[PDB]
């Protein structure tokens, strides 16, 4: 019975490079007899073919015992050929996320560990796959072979096998839109909803379809059946999770142990709500090197301990129902941490997750919330192809005040306020026009680059003045200090005039928390005021209030 | 026959990752590519082709017909540079009207050099990575490729000879997929010559859309100083700041008389009457600002930079330049679009408008500096984009002080 051949893919070596010419390693008499037997059947099966002495390429072959069995296995080390082989288009870049899959009543697993060798290797590329089985005692020309099929270990085998398999399955899937087919490895997985009665029919039709290419598929009941252990998860017919997450009990934690714990908590955070890892990742501020046996701050133990009370019992996520709306809920945890859950039906999470701010000294809650939303939006597009509806802890009025006045363009997709503390809020608002009746403070700073001594001060319209001597400080620091002094010594409403672009850049950035306590103090002061108007003027342009205070702090 | 093409020596093809696409966009692209494949325009490719260029979908406006758009930015940069045998219409920017015409479909009637095809590979991704991505490569000249207008030039040159000889005053310029047609006609004959043009094209072998521009109506924006009867200390402080800044562009500016008004530590709301020395100085400074800048020239080997500032309540200002403080163009968009709902839609609309103007004036797109977080822009620009080209851009994260001074 005729069978359609499987077209070969043209392969080339990277430009300027030639095939590998690696020396064969000396083997034991025992390993050679094993390789000869193995190679003999492979040759009988058409997988390899003996070659003459003309071929000048070589790749080392090895023999490894199988978990202490009576059998041997051959390993051709293609590392060197892989460096000289062209790059291919990986179509298994990403694995699909469990929260995106659809629930299927029935799902069968068909093996194709044989259809792998029905895949031929481009004729003109075969020579590069040459290898040599050494002869017993090195007294005769070693046996030379080259591959006729995709070799195990070669750079392009995965891509070519997967694309060849896809091309064959392409018409079957299309014609049968009531089933899903997934080619992870050597086992084929087919899911569906139709009664098991006709789902078995579909399977037989697939096996028939694969026979067109003479690919047989082996008419037993595959050992694999739900649930499946795949890519760190457990997949069940109607639910999924991570696999088993176990947090060690330890009296000693070393950089590695903490990195290992953070990894488990991150992986666990996709389905276990509330997971926190800030106080932990903070203890690994920045080194390469295990081990050191660092200690755990009273926060690490408190934050981690709370984790154990989350992973206490198993939590499962449901699968995606395209006919139902996707909803994402976010909560602030503090210390720049945020957690979110995505679901379609109340309390039935498809998946969950966390968000952590990036490097920076000044930030605010609204900006953090926005970053979280963009992240969730992208992940959603990748997993479900759409943007979820958001439930956020921030009043519509706050958000509007924020984006209309923020210097940057910003946007959040369709959302709704959810009243669950702590809410996100704007802590202070600078004024747009100078305040009438309020005292005007002209501030300034200066520091000597060399001595590091400086002064910070202010003068006001009411004659109020102050100049404070400072050590260990920079120009930028002194200028922030001056603003702080004016805030400290003024009433609930005040006009402040500065010449510092740097200070304005920081307050125009509108932070509500900072890595610099100086800025934090200022923030604390802003929060307590009723009205504050910050004005800027150019240095040294003959201006009152400014020309004075400048002389007072320059020295 | 096929005019040959190669890449710049040094350089392999593009290998750009395809970004996540929504379900509506994927279905549109699957449907479109299915029919382009039928028609021989594109062909499925195998894994031996490691190149890739992003692709997405855009509905042109007020309509429900998707367009497929390929982001050839990377390929363009990477493909050698295709001089023939244009430099610019210095009078297109002068013409009363200009109608923009999508002629990209013409390209699909010229075959692409088989040895270059691999370089035009693109992927239609699947939701949640569930099935492999559909891979294709072009067989014909692709829209959005810079080689595309270049190679097809010869053929377009003689396709327009008739119309051009019978209308020697009309200016016709071509940029990427787009034909720009400019004339001083009255705005109703102007339309006849256009809807002629395309009937003259659609004979000659969605070009029905038009985007009318009026270069004679653009809308520059010098610096202006306020005209007030009573000045507070704050008004004068802001004025001296603005003038100090402008003195970096115009050398003759002077402040000293205005500064010497603010002698003493006064209350910001106190009214200050102007001296005659002041009011003279302010006057001489207004004059200087009416003159144009000194030593400002375009240098076509240099990049154009565009800066944009959000001025609030729907207004946006911008400047185009090559050298700092040497503006070649400045402007404002107190238009509606976009909001009052959406900041990002407005910004996207501004970028397109400024790009269009930059093409008309210099024949190339500028490199944008954008007042927005990279993560916010990337997640949303494609949802509001409507142009067949795409400019380069970078992100600004520090609020510029000069924000106010341009409004
Ligand atoms: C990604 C994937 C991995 C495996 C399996 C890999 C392995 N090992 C098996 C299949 C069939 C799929 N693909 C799809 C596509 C759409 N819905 C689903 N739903 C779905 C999958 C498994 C279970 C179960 N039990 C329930 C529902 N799976
Ligand atoms: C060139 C100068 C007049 C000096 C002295 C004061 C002075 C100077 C500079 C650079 C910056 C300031 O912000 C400032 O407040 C100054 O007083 C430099
Ligand atoms: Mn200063
Ligand atoms: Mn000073």
């Amino acid at each position: 019975v005729p069978i359609s051949p499987i077209e070969t893919v043209p392969v080339k070596l990277k430009p300027g490079m030639d095939g590998p010419k690696v020396k064969q390693w000396p083997l034991t008499e025992e390993k050679i007899k094993a390789l000869v037997e193995i190679c003999t059947e492979m040759e009988k099966e058409g997988k390899i073919s003996k070659i003459g002495p003309e071929n000048p390429y070589n790749t080392p072959v090895f023999a490894i015992k199988k978990k202490d069995s009576t059998k041997w296995r051959k390993l051709v080390d293609f590392r060197e050929l892989n460096k000289r082989t062209q790059d291919f288009w990986e179509v298994q870049l990403g694995i699909p996320h469990p929260a995106g899959l659809k629930k299927k009543k029935s799902v069968t697993v068909l093996d194709v560990g044989d259809a792998y060798f029905s895949v031929p290797l481009d004729e003109d590329f075969r020579k590069y796959t040459a290898f040599t089985i050494p002869s017993i005692n090195n007294e005769t020309p070693g046996i030379r072979y080259q591959y006729n099929v995709l070799p195990q270990g070669w750079k392009g085998s995965p891509a070519i096998f997967q694309s060849s398999m896809t091309k064959i399955l392409e018409p079957f899937a299309a014609q049968n839109p009531d089933i899903v087919i997934y080619q992870y490895m050597d086992d084929l997985y087919v899911g569906s909803d139709l009664e098991i009665g006709q789902h078995r029919t579909k399977i037989e039709e697939l096996r028939q379809h694969l026979l067109r290419w003479g690919l047989t598929t082996p008419d037993k009941k595959h050992q694999k059946e739900p649930p499946f252990l795949w890519m760190g998860y457990e997949l069940h017919p109607d639910k999924w999770t991570v696999q088993p997450i176990v947090l060690p009990e330890k009296d000693s934690w070393t950089v590695n142990d903490i990195q290992k714990l953070v990894g488990k908590l991150n992986w666990a955070s996709q389905i276990y709500p509330g997971i926190k890892v800030r106080q932990l990742s903070k203890l690994l501020r920045g080194t390469k090197a295990l081990t050191e046996v660092i200690p755990l701050t009273e926060e690490a133990e408190l934050e981690l301990a709370e984790n154990r009370e989350i992973l206490k019992e198993p939590v499962h996520g449901v699968y995606y129902d395209p006919s139902k709306d996707l909803i994402a809920e976010i909560q602030k945890q503090g210390q720049g941490q945020w957690t979110y859950q995505i679901y379609q039906e109340p309390f039935k999470n498809l998946k969950t997750g966390k968000y952590a701010r990036m490097r920076g000294a000044h930030t605010n809650d609204v900006k953090q919330l926005t970053e979280a939303v963009q992240k969730i939006t992208t992940e959603s597009i990748v997993i479900w192809g759409k943007t979820p509806k958001f439930k956020l802890p921030i009043q519509k009025e706050t958000w509007e005040t924020w984006w209309t006045e923020y210097w940057q363009a910003t946007w959040i997709p369709e959302w709704e306020f959810v009243n669950t503390p702590p809410l996100v809020k704007l802590w202070y608002q600078l004024e747009k026009e100078p305040i009438v009746g309020a005292e005007t403070f002209y501030v300034d700073g200066a520091a000597n680059r060399e001595t590091k001594l400086g002064k910070a001060g202010y003068v006001t319209n009411k004659g109020r003045q102050k100049v404070v001597p400072l050590t260990n400080t920079t120009n930028q620091k002194t200028e922030l200090q001056a603003i702080y002094l004016a805030l400290q010594d003024s009433g609930l409403e005040v006009n402040i005039v500065t010449d510092s672009q740097y200070a304005l850049g920081i307050i125009q950035a509108q932070p509500d928390k900072s890595e610099s306590e100086l800025v934090n103090q200022i923030i604390e002061q802003l929060i307590k005021k009723e009205k504050v108007y910050l004005a800027w003027v150019p240095a040294h342009k003959g201006i009152g209030g400014n020309e004075q205070v400048d002389k007072l702090v320059s020295a | 026959e096929t005019v040959p093409v190669k890449l710049k020596p040094g350089m392999d093809g593009p290998k750009v990752k395809q970004w996540p696409l929504t379900e509506e966009k994927i279905k549109a692209l699957v449907e479109i590519c299915t029919e382009m494949e039928k028609e021989g325009k594109i062909s499925k490719i195998g894994p031996e082709n490691p190149y890739n260029t992003p692709v997405f979908a855009i509905k042109k406006k007020d309509s429900t017909k998707w367009r497929k758009l390929v982001d050839f930015r990377e390929l363009n940069k990477r493909t050698q540079d295709f001089w023939e045998v244009i430099p610019h219409p210095a009078g297109l920017k002068k013409k009363k009207s200009v109608t923009v015409l999508d002629v990209g479909d013409a390209y699909f009637s010229v075959p692409l050099d088989e040895d270059f095809r691999k370089y035009t590979a693109f992927t239609i991704p699947s939701i949640n990575n569930e099935t492999p991505g559909i891979r294709y490569q072009y067989n014909v000249l692709p829209q959005g490729w810079k080689g595309s207008p270049a190679i097809f030039q010869s053929s377009m040159t003689k396709i327009l000879e008739p119309f051009k000889k019978q209308n020697p005053d009309i200016v016709i310029y071509q940029y990427m997929d787009d034909l720009y047609v400019g004339s001083d006609l009255e705005i109703g004959q102007h339309r006849t010559k256009i809807e002629e043009l395309r009937q003259h094209l659609l004979r000659w072998g969605f070009l029905w859309m038009g985007y009318e521009l009026h270069p004679d109506k653009w809308t520059v924006q010098p610096i202006v100083l306020p005209e007030k009867d009573s000045w507070t200390v704050n008004d004068i402080q802001k004025l001296v700041g603005k003038l100090n800044w402008a003195s970096q562009i115009y050398p003759g500016i002077k402040v000293r008389q205005l500064s010497k008004l603010l002698r003493g530590t006064k209350a910001l709301t106190e009214v200050i009457p102007l001296t005659e020395e002041a009011e003279l100085e302010l006057a001489e400074n207004r004059e200087i600002l009416k003159e144009p800048v000194h030593g400002v020239y375009y240098d076509p080997s240099k990049d154009l930079i565009a800066e944009i500032q959000k001025q609030g309540q729907g207004q946006w200002t911008y400047q185009i330049y090559q050298e700092p403080f040497k503006n070649l163009k400045t402007g404002k968009y107190a238009r509606m679009r976009g909001a009052h709902t959406n900041d990002v839609k407005q910004l996207t609309e501004a970028v397109q408008k400024i790009t269009t103007e930059s093409i008309v004036i210099w024949g190339k797109t500028p490199k944008f500096k954008l007042p927005i977080q990279k993560e916010t822009w990337e997640t949303w620009w494609t949802e509001y984009w409507q142009a067949t080209w795409i400019p380069e851009w970078e992100f600004v994260n520090t609020p510029p002080l000069v924000k106010l001074w341009y409004q």
